[PDB]
């Protein structure tokens, strides 16, 4: 009960998860480009 | 819902897992349309 | 030849209801009191509409 | 066009369909 | 008490040093049929004129091949799918020349390994034990049909069988990746992930296992003696394995239940095999890998390539120049 | 057996997580998504759009020749 | 408390991601390797190195996009953000390729610190190191196959491009320009993988089937204890359904697992030392003595001389779009191919 | 293609075939509600 | 029953296993799966109709349904051309709400009907140790099958006829007025050779035969049926058998193994049961189109076709098949078996009649040639046809290669299913799927093997 919030787990998983949502979101646009 | 105060992890695993079939969805949609599609 | 088109979406539209309804109400024991009459009405109001567009198919 | 808006349309409502039963029958304390 | 009784009680007897069981009874002739048979051609064949167009290919060591050369030749392109005994050749030598021995041994292999398979069913049934393994053995048999059976019968001939040979295994590799890019079809990529995961798993078992041993012996000896056949006390810590794993990676991921970890390390080269089998099965109806050829078009609409176009001009390679002399017509259909 | 920190069904679990998270998640989205649909991805890698992988005077492949000067060399070739 | 000893401390904490000493090097590294490759697949063209849209901003796909190997106009150079060729440019650093010895050298120095995390957390928790031990056997492949091999070559432009279909061309190219099939090494390395998967399928279902009865469930899963002292299967049962049904069977655990160690790292050693040899063009190509009697027989055909046709028309048929630098032309008259085809 | 008075369901049609997947989908929706038990 | 792993012995992934003795909800899981089943039915054949061009081939849209109706000899005439769409609107129309009422009931019998049926009556309650129940059950779907198989060829005779593609004037739906009920040949299909040449029952190349076997199958089913309804299994069957839900399972598990392979077999091969009208060429008939599309080509050149000999000596345009026939050259050698209605009237009895080849040859056997050659069963994952280093423009993949892949794969994992259920119905019986007891693990009480 009462943990930390911010954690080496909690840097772990951002710097992971962060930029993939990011080039997820990138990778979805891409599916709309038009030659 | 059924507790106040959370969610339930299986609605939560519910949302998640059709965000995530929509993202591949989306990209096999896009196997077939734009770029990549040879035409 | 609109009344089909409205005949087969109602059609649809309790087909809807009916997915949705059947098994809660199959799988709620204690509401099963009021839930088999309106299963049975449900069923051959389904049925009836199922006939009319049958119908309605040559009639348009 | 609109083709893939109401395919877009149909193929939510079937999704929710399940998981609103699910959800439903849980919530009202249904057999699961 | 009777005659045949006796006889039944002797073949599925658990005290045979080699169990022979119902499925022995099978298993034994036709593998030792198909054993004799392939070491004879294997010496000693003559020639074979596999695709059918008078131009015979050495298989044995005594026609000049050495062991990696050496195979015996799938039969002729002429014979198709017609089964291809000894008694229909007019003589031993036509049935030589027209690839007779690769259809004995074939048939006679096939027969055998599936009763293989039914054999370690019927003796973990005589033992007690559960009845799983023949279930993993099902992975390389399906592979072994895949490659003997069902590719030549959806190509309808046996000529387009797997040579039983070295240098013919890697031929029967590059026509098939030249005629069906089986390295971008998903069924052999899940074979590969099946094989170097397999080993994978393998090396960590091994190495985790070795490192948790628990100490029974001297710096000297060898660290195996401090295993007791039939002992019935853990020779390894399990739970120090799990540690050190889960600290290697993270704790979650690391299995503490041996059964779990055992059937995991049992199912995935299996199942990856099993879908290696499918993919060549699938394969033999010219269901064919991903075709991205042209896939990248630039505005204007000219080709731009990707490596699936030179994986496609590797292709085309090997496709001009197999079977050089056999075809006359411009599509390779056959 | 836990190390320590919060248990992760809990956290996302939690109401706090997820007011929090309905806005970080769908904002990287729409960033990474704005960057695709500006044309700033291209501009940054270097990327051929697909009406600039040929120009009007270079019809082959833009082979990269030369051992030390490579800016000039991707100038000239557009 | 010296400072030492407390980052020591900080570092070997029991938390959810060990870190260790060994995590300075590993974590920086591999993320690095990672998120270049990650950046290359999704952004980075290979329009410049090899005429090739390998990203999926291009219109590739998860199949077809790669890091690729940078222009063979560079030799073997390191191919630094700041060196002689990117200048400290961006732009350009992708566009000559930078981005493979980027994903390769932090991907080399990972595994290093992988490696030394192995050994470190060995050490910690009290375990012989073998599993760094078997690890040895990856790292030899990825410094023969993604080092040695190119070094060996005219330039990076040769080492296999970080992606699936780039994989599938190396392998392709090493068939049909070293004829790496032929290699005993390489005969050595499958045998090893296969065996490897071999082991771990039928150790698995032996140790599934022999199963003691623990439980009162149908699942037997949970008939399972940690930290319980005795043998979960039957070793007895286990040896004389295999010396019945092969006629032999492991009777000694620590050997077989062992073995299992031992069957794939080899295979994979063995293989390393393979690709070391071809990266001198040292292949296994021929059988003299076959190529001789082909020469002077023309009814001399065997599987190996069908094998090096299949070659030569790959060769010709690949080399002007794989080695777009080089400027082959070779006209459509002197191509090789069969009848009809 | 459908008979014309019926191409304004055209849209629901292409869905239909998919829904057994869904079934399949579904089965462990509500393994999952229950905790897999 | 229990619904959870204490109270059951099963897992949430073997979950299905906890129905093995709930008769009532077992039936539901049936029937709601066989709603699923005739769901599939009708749901695909409203989308194959709603994406049909009817003037275009069947099977270069990617059909697998509309062409076992227009085999059936709904809704096309003369080659296969599509006359009316609605009896394929029908067929899925009817299968989908019957679907609807399928689901129903098995909803029911698995959410709120009995648990179990033995104590609510005998003749629906069945115990799987009860031979004479479970051989009952035999005999009632067994006089099912045979009804259906007589429905078939009711169809064939007294229905419209079913599509015949040997028809002479053209392939076209005729009905089957003379059916072969002669079992020397019924019954000498099944003991032909599974070989090239024979085609064990694959061979069967006119619907007389076809409609004829049917009338025996289903006869032999109707009266099957009631011998399984009237006895109960004899000694020899009891001593041999395992008698369990799971053997059973087991059994039909086997059974549809061989059924998937036998079928994908049937739709590779076989262009009767299968017509190319609607699912295009074997590979087999496509070989041999290209190569006579090119004896054709090189004939009107000026090409002696009868005494071109080819590059290797063999004769590019004919030669001998091994016992002499006239055969077309080249790869295509190997598919001198082939029959099919373009290809009979060149064939003399001797093989390929030089006569016929040299002015017989007719406009729509050319062009029927063409298009079966460029229809060739071969294409890519993604739908990329031809031959797999061709280039991206041309979508097609037959649908006999989707139909004989599909089935193949399902027959082996139908048959890794069997060995798996097999396995454990008999370690089940004799009492050790749950492990060796080690009070009383066998192996400790027998002799050393050396
Ligand atoms: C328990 C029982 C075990 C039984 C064992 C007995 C052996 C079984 C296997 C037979 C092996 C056959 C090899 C050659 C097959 C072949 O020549 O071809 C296939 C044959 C069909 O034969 C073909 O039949 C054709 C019939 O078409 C003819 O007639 C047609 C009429 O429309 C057309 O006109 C056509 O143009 C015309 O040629 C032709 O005659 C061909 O020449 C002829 O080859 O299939 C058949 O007869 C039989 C069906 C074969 C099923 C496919 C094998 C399944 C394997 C599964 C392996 C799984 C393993 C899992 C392990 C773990
Ligand atoms: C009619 C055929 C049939 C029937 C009635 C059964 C029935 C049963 N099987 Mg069984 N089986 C079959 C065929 C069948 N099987 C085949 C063909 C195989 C070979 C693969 C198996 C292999 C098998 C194993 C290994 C086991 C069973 C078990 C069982 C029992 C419980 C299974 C369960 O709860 O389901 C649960 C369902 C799931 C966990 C979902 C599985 C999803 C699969 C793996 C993937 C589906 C792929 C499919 C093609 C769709 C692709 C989706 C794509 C879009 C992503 C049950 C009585 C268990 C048992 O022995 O009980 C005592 C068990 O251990 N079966
Ligand atoms: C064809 C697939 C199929 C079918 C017919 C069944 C059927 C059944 N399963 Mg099962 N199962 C399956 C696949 C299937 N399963 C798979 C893939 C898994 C692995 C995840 C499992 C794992 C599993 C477990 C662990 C258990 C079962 C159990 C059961 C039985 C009880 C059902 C219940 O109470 O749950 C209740 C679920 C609900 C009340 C939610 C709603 C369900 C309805 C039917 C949804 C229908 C929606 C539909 C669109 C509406 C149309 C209605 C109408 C208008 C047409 C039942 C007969 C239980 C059992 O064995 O009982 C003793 C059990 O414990 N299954
Ligand atoms: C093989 C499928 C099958 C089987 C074996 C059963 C078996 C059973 N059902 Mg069930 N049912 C089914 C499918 C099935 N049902 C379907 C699809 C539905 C949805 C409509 C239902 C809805 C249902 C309800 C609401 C009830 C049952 C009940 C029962 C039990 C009593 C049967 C009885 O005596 O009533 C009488 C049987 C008859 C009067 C015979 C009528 C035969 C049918 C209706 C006429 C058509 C015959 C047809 C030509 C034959 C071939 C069918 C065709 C499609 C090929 C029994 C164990 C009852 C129960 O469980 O008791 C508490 C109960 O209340 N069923
Ligand atoms: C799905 C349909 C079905 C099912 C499940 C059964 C099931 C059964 N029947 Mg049967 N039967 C059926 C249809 C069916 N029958 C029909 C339609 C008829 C009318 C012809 C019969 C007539 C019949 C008789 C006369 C008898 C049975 C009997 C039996 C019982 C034991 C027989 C046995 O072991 O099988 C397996 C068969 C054997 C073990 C014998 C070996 C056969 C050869 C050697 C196997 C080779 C097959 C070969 C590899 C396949 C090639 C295909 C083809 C070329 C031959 C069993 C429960 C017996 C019984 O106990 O009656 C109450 C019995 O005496 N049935
Ligand atoms: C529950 C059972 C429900 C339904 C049972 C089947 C009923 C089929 C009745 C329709 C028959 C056609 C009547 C008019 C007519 O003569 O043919 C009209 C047309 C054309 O049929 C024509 O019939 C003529 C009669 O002289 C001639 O024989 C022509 O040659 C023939 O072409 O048939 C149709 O368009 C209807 C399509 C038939 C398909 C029905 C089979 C599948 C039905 C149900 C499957 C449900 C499964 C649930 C499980
Ligand atoms: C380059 C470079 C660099 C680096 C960078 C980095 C490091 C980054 C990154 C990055 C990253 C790190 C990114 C990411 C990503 C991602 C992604 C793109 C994802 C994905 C995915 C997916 C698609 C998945 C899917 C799935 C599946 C398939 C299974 C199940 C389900 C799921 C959904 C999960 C720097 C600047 C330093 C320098 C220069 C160079
Ligand atoms: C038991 C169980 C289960 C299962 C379930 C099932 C299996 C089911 C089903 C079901 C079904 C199987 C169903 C159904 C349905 C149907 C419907 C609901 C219908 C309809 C109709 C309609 C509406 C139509 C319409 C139309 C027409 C008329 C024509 C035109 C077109 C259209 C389409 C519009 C699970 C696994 C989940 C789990 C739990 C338990
Ligand atoms: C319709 C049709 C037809 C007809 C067909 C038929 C008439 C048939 C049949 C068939 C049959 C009539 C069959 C059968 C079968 C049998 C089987 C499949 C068996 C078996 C066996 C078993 C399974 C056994 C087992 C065992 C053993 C081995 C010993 C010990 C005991 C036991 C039991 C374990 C034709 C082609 C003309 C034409 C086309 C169509
Ligand atoms: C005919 C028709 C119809 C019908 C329909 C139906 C028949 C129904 C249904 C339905 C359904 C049937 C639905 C469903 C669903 C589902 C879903 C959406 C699912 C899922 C999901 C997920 C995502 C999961 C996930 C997971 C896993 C698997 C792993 C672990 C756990 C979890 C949970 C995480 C309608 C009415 C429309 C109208 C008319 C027409
Ligand atoms: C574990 C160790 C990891 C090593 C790698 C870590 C990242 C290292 C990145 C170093 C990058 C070097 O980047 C380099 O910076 C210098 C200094 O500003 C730039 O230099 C620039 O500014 C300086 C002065 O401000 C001018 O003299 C010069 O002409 C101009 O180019 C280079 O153009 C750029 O290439
Ligand atoms: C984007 C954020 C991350 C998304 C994560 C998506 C995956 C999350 C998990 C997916 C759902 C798994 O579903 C999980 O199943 C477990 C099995 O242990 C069950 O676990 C729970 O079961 C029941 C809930 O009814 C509780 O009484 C029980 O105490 C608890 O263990 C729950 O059903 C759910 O917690
Ligand atoms: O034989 Mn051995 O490979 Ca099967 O593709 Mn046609 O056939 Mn031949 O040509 Mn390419
Ligand atoms: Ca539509
Ligand atoms: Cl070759
Ligand atoms: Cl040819
Ligand atoms: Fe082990």
């Amino acid at each position: 009960v009462t943990y930390p919030i911010f954690t080496v787990r909690w840097l772990a998983v951002h710097t992971l998860a962060v930029p993939s949502v990011f080039f997820v979101g990138a990778i979805a646009a891409m599916q709309f480009i038009q030659r | 819902m059924f507790a106040e105060g959370r969610i339930p992890l299986w609605v939560v695993g519910v949302v998640a897992g059709i965000g995530a079939i929509g993202v591949l969805g989306l990209f096999f949609y896009g196997a077939y349309a734009g770029l990549g599609s040879s035409m | 030849s609109i009344v089909f088109q409205i005949a087969l979406a109602a059609l649809v539209l309790f087909s809807f209801v009916m997915v949705v309804g059947v098994p809660v109400a199959y799988a709620s024991p204690q509401n099963w009191d009021r839930s088999k009459p309106l299963l049975y009405l449900g069923s051959g109001i389904w049925a009836i509409l199922v006939i009319v567009v049958a119908l309605l198919n040559f009639l348009v | 066009n609109l083709e893939p808006i109401f395919q877009l349309t149909f193929l939510g409502l079937i999704v929710l369909a399940g998981p609103a039963v699910v959800f439903v029958l849980a919530f009202r304390g249904g057999d699961l | 008490a009777s005659l045949w009784e006796q006889f039944c009680q002797w073949v599925t007897s658990t005290n045979n040093r080699i169990y022979v069981g119902w499925f022995g009874t099978l298993m034994i002739p036709t593998l030792l049929t198909a054993t004799t048979c392939f070491i004879i051609a294997f010496i000693a064949a003559p020639p074979v004129d596999i695709d059918g167009i008078r131009e015979p290919v050495a298989g044995s060591l005594l026609y000049g091949n050495n062991i990696i050369s050496g195979a015996v030749v799938p039969s002729s392109n002429a014979i198709g799918l017609h089964f291809y005994p000894i008694w229909e050749a007019a003589s031993l030598d036509e049935w030589l020349y027209n690839g007779g021995p690769y259809q004995l041994v074939v048939f006679h292999f096939l027969i055998g390994i599936f009763c293989y398979m039914g054999r370690q069913w019927e003796l973990s049934y005589r033992l007690g034990m559960r009845p799983w393994i023949c279930v993993a053995y099902s992975a390389p048999v399906s592979a072994a049909t895949a490659v003997f059976l069902i590719y030549p019968i959806g190509q309808g001939s046996f000529s387009d069988g797997m040579p039983l040979g070295i240098s013919g295994t890697f031929n029967f590799m590059i026509v098939f990746q030249a005629e069906h890019n089986i390295l971008m079809h998903p069924f052999h990529m899940l074979g590969v992930a099946g094989v170097f995961g397999g080993s994978l798993f393998s090396a960590m078992h091994g190495s985790l296992v070795t490192s948790s041993l628990v100490r029974e012996t001297t710096e000297v000896e060898s660290q195996n003696y401090g295993y007791k056949f039939g002992q019935e006390e853990e020779t390894y810590n399990i739970v120090a394995a799990h540690g050190y794993f889960g600290r290697l990676i993270f704790q979650y991921a690391s299995f503490n239940n041996s059964r779990s970890l055992h059937f995991f390390l049992g199912a995935w080269p299996v199942i990856g095999i099993w879908f290696t089998a499918m993919g060549v099965s699938t394969m033999a109806f010219n269901l064919n890998g991903f075709n991205f050829n042209q896939s990248i078009l630039d505005s204007q609409g000219r080709v731009i390539g990707t490596w699936a176009d030179v994986l496609n001009r590797a292709n085309i390679g090997f496709e001009v120049m197999h079977e050089r002399n056999a075809h006359n017509f411009p599509l390779d259909l056959a | 057996g836990t190390t320590g920190e919060r248990p992760f069904s809990d956290i996302v679990t939690s109401i706090r997580y997820w007011v929090i998270h309905s806005i970080t998640i769908p904002m990287l989205f729409i960033a990474g998504w704005l960057f695709v649909s500006t044309g700033l991805a291209y501009d940054a890698f270097g990327t051929p759009r697909p009406d600039e992988y040929f120009t009007q005077t270079r019809q082959e492949l833009p082979i990269l020749q030369e051992r030390y000067d490579i800016n000039q060399e991707i100038q000239e070739f557009n | 408390r010296g400072w030492f000893d407390v980052l020591d401390d900080w570092l070997k904490r029991d938390r959810f991601v060990f870190i260790g000493w060994s995590g300075l090097l590993l974590f920086p590294c591999a993320f690095m390797a990672l998120g270049g490759w990650l950046t290359g697949t999704t952004f980075v063209t290979s329009w410049y190195t090899h005429g090739l849209a390998s990203s999926y901003l291009e219109g590739a796909n998860f199949l077809t996009v790669a890091v690729s190997s940078p222009a063979d106009a560079f030799g073997h150079s390191l191919l630094f953000l700041w060196g002689p060729e990117a200048q400290g440019n961006l732009t350009r650093w992708f566009q000559i390729g930078g981005l493979w010895p980027f994903v390769a050298l932090h991907g080399a120095f990972g595994l290093i610190g992988f490696m030394l995390r192995q050994f470190e957390i060995s050490r910690l928790v009290g375990i012989r190191p073998y599993n760094a031990i078997a690890f040895s056997g990856p790292i030899a492949v990825f410094v023969s196959v993604f080092l040695m091999y190119p070094l060996g070559q005219s330039s990076w432009f040769f080492a296999p491009s970080f992606g699936v279909a780039g994989i599938f061309r190396f392998i392709l190219f090493l068939q049909g320009f070293h004829n790496w099939t032929l290699n005993p090494f390489h005969m050595m390395g499958v045998a090893g993988i296969l065996g490897g998967a071999l082991l771990c399928a039928i150790h698995g279902a032996t140790v599934e089937n022999t199963l003691f009865e623990d439980g009162e469930d149908s699942n037997t899963f949970r008939a399972f204890e940690p930290t319980q002292a005795e043998e979960t299967y039957s070793m007895v049962t286990a040896n004389r359904f295999w010396s019945q049904i092969f006629g032999i069977a492991f009777s000694n655990k620590r050997w077989l697992h062992f073995f299992m160690l031992f069957v794939p790292v080899t295979g994979l050693w063995m293989s390393s030392v393979g690709i070391v040899g071809l990266a001198l063009n040292l292949r296994a190509y021929d059988f003299v003595s076959q190529e001789l009697r082909a020469a002077e027989d023309p009814e001399f055909e065997t599987f190996y001389t069908k094998n090096i046709l299949l070659n030569e028309g790959m060769r010709a048929w690949m080399a002007p779009q794989d080695q777009p630098h080089e400027n082959f032309i070779f006209p459509e008259e002197v191509l090789p191919r069969g009848n009809a085809l | 293609k459908l008979p014309e008075a019926y191409q304004i369901f055209d849209p629901l049609v292409d869905v239909l075939p998919v829904i057994p997947l869904f079934f399949l989908a579904l089965a462990f929706v509500w393994q999952a509600a229950v905790g897999f038990k | 029953g229990g619904r959870d792993l204490p109270s059951t012995g099963f897992a949430w992934w073997s979950g299905n296993a906890r129905l093995i003795n709930l008769s009532g909800k077992l039936l539901g899981a049936h029937v709601a799966h066989a709603g699923l089943i005739v769901f599939w039915a009708g749901a695909m054949t409203l989308f194959e109709v709603a994406h049909f061009i009817p003037e275009k081939p069947m099977y270069e849209q990617g059909l697998i349904l509309l062409p076992h109706i227009a085999t059936l000899g709904w809704g096309v005439g003369p080659a296969g051309e599509v006359t009316d769409i609605f009896p394929f609107f029908v067929v899925g129309v009817l299968h989908l709400i019957s679907s609807a009422v399928l689901g129903l009931g098995g909803i029911y019998h698995a959410l709120r009907g009995p648990e179990v049926l033995e104590e609510y009556s005998s003749f629906f309650g069945y115990d799987w140790k009860d031979k004479n129940q479970m051989t009952n059950i035999i005999g009632y779907h067994l006089i099912l099958l045979g009804c259906g198989a007589l429905l078939l060829v009711f169809k064939a005779m007294f229905f419209g006829g079913v599509y015949d593609t040997w028809a002479p004037g053209g392939g076209d739906v005729r009905v089957i007025t003379n059916p072969t009920l002669n079992p020397a040949i019924i019954f000498g299909y099944l003991l032909k050779a599974p070989f090239g040449g024979e085609g064990w029952i694959i061979s069967v190349n006119n619907m007389e035969d076809i409609i004829g076997g049917h009338i025996w199958i289903g006869l032999i089913c109707i009266s099957g049926g009631i011998w399984h309804i009237l006895t109960k299994p004899f000694g020899w069957a009891r001593r041999a058998l395992i008698w369990s839900g799971e053997a059973y399972l087991s059994y039909s598990l086997g059974a549809l193994s061989l059924m998937g392979f036998i079928a994908s077999v049937f739709v590779w091969f076989n262009n009767t049961a299968y017509p190319s009208e609607f699912y295009g060429p074997t590979g087999m008939e496509a070989s041999q189109s290209q190569a006579f599309t090119f004896l054709v080509r090189d004939q009107r050149l000026g090409a002696n076709i009868a005494s071109a000999q080819g590059p290797t000596g063999l004769g590019k345009y004919l030669m001998r098949s091994p016992s002499g026939e006239i055969i077309f050259g080249g790869e295509t050698m190997r598919f001198w078996d082939f029959r099919g209605p373009w290809l009979e009237p060149l064939r003399g009895p001797n093989g390929l009649d030089l006569d016929k080849l040299r002015n017989d040859i007719q406009p729509w056997q050319v062009r029927r040639a063409a298009e079966y050659m460029t229809h060739a069963p071969l294409g890519s994952l993604n739908s990329v046809g031809g031959v797999i280093t061709d280039v991206n423009s041309f979508n097609y993949v037959s649908p006999r290669a989707w139909l004989a892949t599909s089935h193949f794969v399902l027959g082996f994992f139908f048959l890794v299913g069997h060995l798996w259920h097999a396995g454990r119905a008999r370690a089940a019986a004799a009492g050790f799927e749950k492990g060796i007891d080690r009070e009383t693990e066998p192996t400790l009480f027998m002799p050393d093997l050396d």
